[PDB]
């Protein structure tokens, strides 16, 4: 309401932002000269936080709380050139003038459009922008329509797209201990269509690096330790961490093999047909990974033993694993 | 024992990871079940409250007139002995309302006043020895007012403070930090300087005991004073135990001491034990300051029970501008003296003599009611510090 030192500078070029209101009438051409040129000088100086406090933020925030609630509505007509520049203020006031309580209603606000590109106003940011909103907003309204009213229209189907574009850009945008922050969003949306939403975001995340995935693995354990009162997810959820750590990424497979056990341990349906996948993996950890699995050891010579050309020694390497290389050596 | 806060210090997160939400809403779940848990089963069985009903009927079991004493010997569980009052000795019965943990031998013992037992222990006052050396915190002195030494201010930081902030690098190399430091050098040096200033960046009971109080008057109360000393620093959790002017246990004859030199030699194989014995020792550094370290049993100082010995030198000429500077900083002086003109006063200043010349020039100012200090205070005040 006050200023000082620099009272000058938002004396002047503010009248013309409060003339739009007098401004639409009799001057048709004067408002889209100006909104032109202006555009690209004000990014360089807000890119730059110099200053604690933000003088020229806090004189819209007044008029634009009430002023959009109804302004919004009023035309309800899509146009090329106006919804551009509508977009645009909507998403600057949202962390302070919009309450916790309040995206109940806001489905219709954001949904309908998307603003434009701000993917690349998204990346130069680090986590102030959206990231904190932008989650929060699906955890409650989606899963009140998917109680009795799962089947709506296509919209529901569209929002799939936007879930991918985002982890493809967080996780080397600092490299720092900010990458495990993408898994915690995915969680909450699509409880039951949980595998197809992981599908899409591990098939590029992958590609882009090879070593920066094994520190995603670290999350899933505690993950599952607070899992459903309801005995649904106790499958589900444990076919995700299988497919990442595939011939698609590093062929260590030495957790790979491990993540089978997490199922029951069904070992008649997850490792039946993979230690031949390789066949060159005899001298590396793939033995050492099964002598902890003591669930199914029974079993593996009734398969083994009928190859009898799989290996170069078959009958002596069984006889000298149960128990004579373990206690001899210690003795 | 127990404590109250600190539920869970999993802060690892450090973040907004949800990980931090599935735990605190575990606790909810068991909070709600427990509330219709105990009041319900509070009604049908009306016997015991737990809140006004449990503890009345252990106070009708005490006495009004709760007795003291002190339990002398723990025979059989549910069974001690404890000495009365004056000097009778009762073979009272434990009962079980005591926590039975906290009945050391010799502490202290509540009884029934009518069919003395065993009703509650009572909390040790806090022994006078432990207030005597229980220094809270160094007054003023802080680590880069010091000033000077430096090659020799690495060796204490990296001996008695190093290992309390990042035990890290004692920690993959497997090295334990050195055991202690003795500082030894002319008289008046930053010894005891250096001493005070570990005091202010430590997070550890710091104690502190002269040479001088470790002789005594009666024969055997020498070394159960030393006993004492590192029996306190024991049960303080980590603390750095400062021995000052260790050149007092054999250096300086008091008549009353009973016993000779023949006494103080017991106190130092007494100091020699409680450094590097057979017990356990836990964690506790000890510093030692002397200003002749010729003059001491050359095994008080063996490798092991004191390792880093840290030599003290005159201030050097460089070293002595800072020194006047550091003492002269909150002086408002008369832009006519200056220091470096008085530098070289005399061959070998200690330091402690240039704080003494800061100091007698303000006394010189003050006389005459003026806040500045002029040549001549300074003049005078060189002449009546070194001279006389
Ligand atoms: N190198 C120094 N740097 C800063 N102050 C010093 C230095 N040497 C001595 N002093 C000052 O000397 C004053 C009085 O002597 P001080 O307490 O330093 O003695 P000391 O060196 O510990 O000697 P001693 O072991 O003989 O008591 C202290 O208040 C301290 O500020
Ligand atoms: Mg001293």
């Amino acid at each position: 309401m006050e200023e000082g030192g620099r009272d000058k500078a938002p004396v002047q070029p503010q009248q013309s932002p409060a003339a739009a209101p007098g401004g639409t009438d009799e001057k048709p051409s004067g408002k889209e000269r100006r909104d032109a040129g202006d555009k690209d000088k004000e990014q360089e100086l807000s890119e730059e936080d110099k200053q604690l406090q933000d003088e020229l933020e806090m004189l819209v925030e007044r008029l634009g709380e009430k002023d959009t609630s109804l302004y919004r509505p009023a035309l309800e007509e899509l146009r090329r050139q106006i919804r551009s520049s509508t977009t645009s203020m909507t998403s600057v006031p949202k962390p302070l003038k919009f309450l916790r309580p309040h995206y109940g209603k806001l489905k219709e606000i954001y949904e309908n459009m998307a603003p434009g590109e701000n993917k690349r106003f998204a990346a130069d940011i680090i986590s102030v922008l959206a990231m904190t909103m932008s989650g929060e907003r699906e955890c409650l309204k989606y899963r009140l329509v998917g109680s009795q009213e799962e089947l709506a229209s296509w919209g529901h189907e569209y929002v799939r797209h936007l879930a991918g574009e985002v982890a493809k850009e967080w996780q080397e945008l600092d490299d720092a201990e900010k990458v495990q922050r993408e898994p915690l969003l995915t969680l909450v949306k699509e409880i039951v269509p949980y595998n197809m939403a992981h599908n899409a975001e591990h098939e590029a995340c992958d590609l882009l690096m090879e070593i920066e995935q094994v520190d995603m693995l670290e999350k899933d354990i505690d993950e599952n330790a607070y899992a459903k009162v309801c005995l649904y997810l106790t499958s589900c959820v444990n076919y995700v961490p299988e497919p990442e750590n595939s011939a698609l990424l590093r062929c260590a497979l030495g957790v790979f093999r491990k993540f089978s056990r997490f199922p029951e341990a069904l070992r008649l349906a997850l490792m039946l047909n993979d230690m031949e996948l390789v066949e060159d993996i005899f001298t590396s950890c793939k033995d050492v990974v099964v002598q902890k699995q003591m669930a199914f050891m029974l079993g593996r010579h009734g398969v083994f033993l009928e190859l009898s050309e799989d290996v170069e020694e078959y009958e002596d390497l069984t006889e000298i694993m149960s128990n004579v290389q373990l206690n001899s050596n210690f003795l | 024992g127990p404590d109250a806060a600190s539920k869970l210090p999993l802060v690892t997160p450090h973040t907004q990871c949800r990980l931090k939400l599935l735990k605190l809403e575990r606790i909810k779940d068991y909070l709600l079940m427990e509330e219709e848990f105990i009041r319900n089963q509070e009604q049908m069985k009306p016997l015991e409250e737990k809140q006004e009903e449990e503890r009345s009927k252990v106070d009708d079991l005490r006495g009004t007139p709760m007795s003291v004493g002190t339990l002398e010997e723990i025979i059989d569980d549910n069974h001690a002995i404890v000495s009365t009052s004056v000097g009778s000795e009762h073979y009272v019965s434990i009962l079980s309302f005591v926590d039975k943990d906290l009945l050391e031998p010799g502490c202290s013992v509540l009884l029934n006043h009518k069919v003395h037992a065993v009703i509650g222990v009572l909390m040790d006052d806090t022994d006078p020895l432990v207030t005597v050396m229980k220094v809270e915190k160094a007054p003023q002195e802080t680590y880069a007012d010091i000033g000077g030494l430096d090659n020799q201010i690495q060796e204490i930081k990296e001996s008695v403070e190093l290992p309390l902030t990042h035990p890290e690098y004692y920690e993959e190399m497997g090295i334990k930090p050195p055991k202690g430091v003795i500082l030894y050098g002319p008289p008046g040096t930053g010894k005891t300087l250096l001493a005070k200033a570990v005091a202010n960046q430590t997070s550890a009971t710091f104690l502190r005991v002269v040479g001088s109080e470790l002789i005594q008057k009666y024969l055997g109360d020498g070394p159960k004073l030393v006993r004492e000393l590192f029996r306190v620093a024991e049960e303080h959790a980590p603390s750095i135990v400062f021995i000052d002017e260790i050149d007092a246990i054999g250096t300086k004859r008091y008549d009353s001491n009973s016993g000779g030199e023949r006494e103080i030699q017991r106190t130092m194989l007494e100091l020699l034990n409680q450094l590097d014995g057979f017990d356990s020792r836990g964690d506790v550094k000890v510093i030692m300051a002397t200003n002749r370290i010729e003059t001491l049993d050359p095994a008080l100082i063996r490798p092991g029970r004191i390792d880093r010995k840290i030599e003290f030198p005159l201030p050097d000429e460089k070293t002595k501008k800072r020194i006047f500077q550091i003492h002269t900083s909150r002086m408002t002086l008369a832009d006519d003296v200056t220091l470096d003109d008085l530098i070289m006063a005399k061959d070998d200043l200690s330091g402690a003599d240039i704080k003494a010349i800061c100091t007698e020039a303000g006394l010189m100012a003050l006389r005459e009611r003026r806040m500045k200090v002029t040549n001549e205070d300074f003049k005078k005040s060189k002449e009546n510090v070194l001279y006389k």
